[PDB]
RNA sequence: GUUUUAUCCGGUAAAGCGAAUGAUUAGAGGUCUUGGGGCCGAAACGAUCUCAACCUAUUCUCAAACUUUAAAUGGGUAAGAAGCCCGGCUCGCUGGCGUGGAGCCGGGCGUGGAAUGCGAGUGCCUAGUGGGCCACUUUUGGUAAGCAGAACUGGCGCUGCGGGAUGAACCGAACGCCGGGUUAAGGCGCCCGAUGCCGACGCUCAUCAGACCCCAGAAAAGGUGUUGGUUGAUAUAGACAGCAGGACGGUGGCCAUGGAAGUCGGAAUCCGCUAAGGAGUGUGUAACAACUCACCUGCCGAAUCAACUAGCCCUGAAAAUGGAU
RNA sequence: CCUCCCGUGGAGCAGAAGGGCAAAAGCUCGCUUGAUCUUGAUUUUCAGUACGAAUACAGACCGUGAAAGCGGGGCCUCACGA
RNA sequence: CAUAGCGACGUCGCUUUUUGAUCCUUCGAUGUCGGCUCUUCCUAUCAUUGUGAAGCAGAAUUCACCAAGCGUUGGAUUGUU
RNA sequence: GUCUACGGCCAUACCACCCUGAACGCGCCCGAUCUCGUCUGAUCUCGGAAGCUAAGCAGGGUCGGGCCUGGUUAGUACUUGGAUGGGAGACCGCCUGGGAAUACCGGGUGCUGUAGGCUU
């Protein structure tokens, strides 16, 4: 009972959240957004790899889920189940409306026509913009090849036109690869769980002498 | 199918800026008005008596009454193809004084100095001033330095 | 940024002297522009992206046609550039055969143009420089690295069609 | 490195006809007493004009013109402005009789004032008409688009004059 | 219906959520509790293992009816003679005061106090209209609409002319009747004025080629067609491709079993021979067996391979009278 | 219920929402009737017509406070009729 | 045993033989359903001609290509389509 | 060099903790007859001057939080005007001008008016 995605491809309504004002909504069909080794440490997955759009368009809930169901699969066939970790960078937070019509031989039977068309909310849509990064997979740096084939079969569950993109940073962290390991030695950096902790050389001394010791 | 409420779509116009809400501070009440100088009308929120509607706000007007508390502003409002200069009586906690015609006055009084002065000592100065001219023709020493050659940089996607 | 036969300009600008810095720093491009007002608009544009300058806060303290210095020499260019193709950005490094520098920036304008349908807006021509010839990489361009290089022209097509229209004899083609 | 004194006379030419003129472009030109196509006008050169410009930089081609420009400008089709007629220098008393009192007696007087833009510029400059010029010989490149993207609108420094002896 | 110079006004675009208000992902570290509980703790959970809630520092993603910050464009005012500066007078207002404020009366100051352009001010009477529509851009509803509704400017209506074959709105340009010259937009094989240039460089072969704003038809996905380009790899210590061999022992490795012996499945990837061999990429045998691959070697004697990327072309690509760059 | 500490308002201000507000505009007391008698001017819608509502004054008579002051209804934006 | 034959979750299209949406033409009128009769056209091919594929042994069947030359019927009920 | 009374701007002034404080002062402090308020002389009001800088207060400190101001982010995002620019579109590039905000990295941590004291 889904319309086809080509009727809510493109951003032309204004951002419509589900908020105190637009009630009823429907549940979004991507409830998980991360999989694989969740608690792997950073230092685990050094590899990281980015699917990108290059268009600014809306990508549908259940797109979302299908496109991580079979980068899931692919990654869960290749590189094991604990060998990566996923995690899609995109939320509907967008919902889409419908202003139904009555699907019967009858105009008469009050169908109204376009009076009083605002619709009622039909799903939910996350807006993408060109450059943002869509889904990411970090994992050992020998599965890049696994990572690349992963992503381009997700790729053929979205509308538009997407990049697979192997980014310099270390794993989900905002840090370079090649700074990573250096950094981390002279302690600006400080594991924890699946990301690291900026240590800036400023604030109390306390916090200081906790570290080297 | 709008209202025709004295206030709507003053959310933010009549809205104290951050972290400045409170105590109005008292130089505002301090500041002395007389007839015919010009005021900026603004319209804060904090104090809801006497004024102005927001179509005065951020309008510049001339005072031509004096009250206890408030002041009469003749000030320009455009109502479809004509211009009326309206009078308004607005609280001076509403309005402050203009620095454009503060400005004005310094220039005209050092101005009419400059032409004593010069009449004085009898060499002619100008006193209109002028619009940015042309650059003057000008050397360029490269002090022993070669400039540095500039080129663009490849293309790499960055995030 | 249309076309012709391009030019070699040396272009030094910087910005207008404040109370900052009295001498700020002076910066040099090669533009290669049909002429002297696209070629300072180019350079604009150019430090723009580069530096944090405007037409408008600083100036251009020269703009002057670079002759070729050996223009009776055939030699072999260079060129790394990066244009916008229809669904992205790529860096090229192509390679040309020409007398002079400027010459052989437009064969690469119009090579660009056939090839992959770029317009001289999307093209940003970041280096030019001579090469050896044993330095080159295309095909095309080392083919010609013959000392002894010999080829006949096979099939010349007549170009005087119109002069005479109407005649007896068949062109021949063979000469 | 000698930086050469930024330019302080301007020809502009109004190059686009008059429909479809946005109100504030359509101002400008009025300003510029530029109300027909292929009009001509000096301008003194300052933040203020040069702003102007730059509204109307579409509708205008307008460069710095040289000594034999601003010559053959006011020898050919020199006109001035005398009891709001247009009348055509075809004596130095008409020129005396309307700006001897800026010094102005003659073609050379005039042609001074307007190339070495002096004290009376302002008046010099609005006495005479408006040039009429005629359609450039040998046709325009584009003047839908700037003169730096292969059009003929906007800027050119000193190719105004090449666009002068063309189009007088 | 303009800029410049001063001076205010604003809360959109953007941005932010390790900033408030809402929405929201995932780990990490702590220690109290009507969290579950927890395997040997009843015995003082003698203990301390996990999951909760909670807190802390981080982390992913958002907002028309959120916001610290915050443009561009924009709106107001000022840029003097009705001004400036000296004196003096009046007041029933104000008041320590010859105070303040306002008004009035004389006098002196012209470098006319930015640019540019233009001649302004003012009154009476007054028709027609009060169905609009279109385009760039902004924008609301709607799947969308040659749909419905707004903002800005221009246009059509009210408007002919050159071009778009054709066309209310597109592009150029607006019009008295003519001669000459030159252009715009658009064009120059023939219709049909003009390339009947010894035009330049490439790309492309279509057994549905392609051919110019609006605009009058197409997508995802493919191609060992061809042309460029990016990254990586192999190679005289002999690549690549062909032709020819070995592709083992433990071990017909363990748990799966009724055969699964390398290949119906679950884990791990040992060693040595070395030229190499996966205790296996596939075919298959009921099962054996017999083949193939990746791995090495022999013949061969100079370059080769792979993955992407984007130009033109091709597939994708089906409608009714015979037909439309 | 009583006590201490933290508490930028995360409460309350009749109601919808927005703005505003801390020895406040909130809460509790005390005294009161400026929710009174009048003339004009002005703002909002606007045609610069009316109504409604509102702002600043001026003249009386008062209330409150030691006083400066504040008050002619409700903190402001609605709550109405030739 | 993914792809002989199918195709979930997603996603891209085409068509105007459905029904809607709109209200541009027609209200100084374009005769409004079905059947009968008759001609022509389309192909997204049911059969027939020539082929390719199969989980095609034969027979039968299924998928696909070139393909609209030719054919696609007699009746009970119902105004019916 | 500071303080007190009244302030102007209203965090460079706030918040947390620590150290120092000479002399005036400001306070803490002592008491309830009168003035005046309380459940309570705690607060308020009143009359004082034994003690104390413990606290308020002032100054300083903290690789302090905040705040203020810079750099970076970045000529990036966004944007005025233009094109018979590209692209099926979505959108994007160029010309002409304007031009931000986080994160991250620096610096700073009240200035001052009137009146009156103290400080050899
Ligand atoms: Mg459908
Ligand atoms: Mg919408
Ligand atoms: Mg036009
Ligand atoms: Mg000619
Ligand atoms: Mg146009
Ligand atoms: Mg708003
Ligand atoms: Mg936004
Ligand atoms: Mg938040
Ligand atoms: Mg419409
Ligand atoms: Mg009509
Ligand atoms: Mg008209
Ligand atoms: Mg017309
Ligand atoms: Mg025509
Ligand atoms: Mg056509
Ligand atoms: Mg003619
Ligand atoms: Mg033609
Ligand atoms: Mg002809
Ligand atoms: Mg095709
Ligand atoms: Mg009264
Ligand atoms: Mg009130
Ligand atoms: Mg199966
Ligand atoms: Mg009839
Ligand atoms: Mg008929
Ligand atoms: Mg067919
Ligand atoms: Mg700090
Ligand atoms: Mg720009």
């Amino acid at each position: 009972g889904r319309r086809p995605a080509r009727c809510y491809r493109y951003c032309k309504n204004k951002p419509y959240p589900k908020s105190r004002f637009c009630r009823g909504v429907p549940d979004a069909k991507i409830r998980i957004f991360d999989l694989g080794r969740k608690k792997a440490k950073v230092d685990e997955f050094p590899l990281g790899g980015h699917m990108v759009s290059d268009e600014y368009e809306q990508l549908s809930s259940e797109a979302l889920e299908a496109a991580r169901i079979c980068a899931n699969k692919y990654m869960v066939k290749s590189c094991g189940r604990d060998g990566f970790h996923m995690r899609v960078r995109l939320h509907p937070f967008h919902v889409i409306r419908i202003n139904k019509m009555l699907s019967c031989a009858g105009a008469d039977r009050l169908q109204t026509g376009m009076r009083g068309a605002f619709g009622k909310p039909q799903g939910t849509v996350a807006r993408v913009h060109i450059g943002q990064v869509i889904m990411s997979i970090r994992t050992k740096l020998q599965n890049e090849e696994h990572v690349i084939e992963a992503l381009r079969r997700a790729k053929f569950k979205f509308p538009g036109r997407q990049k697979i993109h192997i980014s310099k940073k270390w794993g989900f962290t905002k840090f370079n690869a090649d700074e990573f390991e250096d950094m981390v030695a002279k302690k600006c950096l400080i594991p924890d769980g699946c990301g690291v902790k900026y240590v800036p050389s400023h604030g109390p001394l306390d916090k200081w002498r906790v570290l080297h010791s | 199918t709008n209202t025709k409420g004295k206030r709507r779509g003053t959310r933010y116009m009549f809205s104290r800026p951050f972290r400045k809400h409170g105590v109005v501070p008292l130089a505002t009440y301090m500041r002395i008005y007389k007839k015919g100088d010009i005021v900026d009308i603004k319209g804060m929120g904090t104090v809801q008596k006497g004024m102005p509607h927001k179509c005065y706000h951020g309008k510049t007007g001339r005072v031509y009454n004096v009250t206890q508390h408030a002041v009469g502003i003749v000030v320009n409002k455009q109502v479809k193809g004509k211009i009326l200069a309206k009078r308004i009586n607005v609280r001076i906690e509403h309005i402050k004084h203009s620095k454009s015609r503060d400005s004005f006055l310094k220039r005209v009084k050092e101005n009419d100095q400059k032409k004593k002065e010069a009449k004085e000592k009898g060499t002619w100065v100008q006193l209109k001033r002028q619009p940015a001219p042309p650059r003057e023709a000008h050397f360029v020493r490269t002090n022993g330095k070669e400039p540095e050659l500039l080129e663009p940089i490849p293309y790499e996607f960055m995030a | 940024k249309a076309s012709g036969t391009l030019r070699e300009y040396k272009v030094v600008g910087r910005c207008l002297p404040t109370p900052k810095c009295h001498t700020p720093p002076l910066y040099r491009m090669r533009i290669f522009a049909p002429n002297h007002v696209v070629a300072k608009s180019r350079f604009w544009y150019f430090v723009s992206q580069l530096k944090k300058m405007k037409k408008s806060s600083g100036e251009i303290v020269y703009c002057g046609q670079v002759f070729e210095k050996s223009p009776l020499r055939v030699k072999n260019f260079g060129i790394w550039l990066r244009y916008d193709s229809r669904s992205g950005t790529h860096n090229m490094y192509r390679e040309y055969r020409d007398l002079t520098t400027a010459g052989a920036v437009t064969q690469c304008y119009r090579d660009m143009g056939a090839r992959h349908r770029a317009r001289a807006h999307s093209i940003q021509i970041m280096k030019v420089e001579e090469i050896a010839a044993s330095k080159c990489r295309r095909p095309a361009v080392k083919q010609f690295h013959d000392s002894k290089i010999k080829f006949p022209l096979p099939h010349r097509v007549l170009r005087r069609q119109h002069k005479p229209r109407f005649t007896t004899k068949r062109p021949n083609t063979f000469f | 490195f000698y930086v050469p004194a930024e330019p302080k006379l301007a020809f502009v030419i109004r190059i686009r006809g008059i429909n479809g003129v946005s109100p504030k472009v359509r101002k400008v030109l009025q300003l510029l007493r530029l109300r027909q196509i292929f009009n001509g006008t000096f301008v003194k050169l300052n933040k203020a004009s040069i702003n102007m410009l730059r509204i109307v930089e579409p509708y205008i081609a307008w460069g710095y013109p040289n000594l034999k420009s601003v010559n053959e400008l006011i020898y050919k089709r020199g006109y001035g402005k005398i009891n709001k007629k247009r009348i055509a220098l075809t004596d130095n008393a008409l020129i005396a009789r309307s700006l001897g009192k800026y010094g102005i007696i003659c073609m050379e007087d005039l042609i001074h004032e307007i190339y070495t833009v002096g004290k009376r510029f302002k008046e010099a400059n609005n006495f005479l008409w408006p040039f009429k010029l005629s359609s450039p010989r040998g046709g325009m490149k584009k003047k839908t688009t700037h003169f730096v993207e292969g059009g003929d609108a906007g800027n050119r420094e000193d190719q105004i004059n090449r666009l002068i002896r063309r189009m007088n």
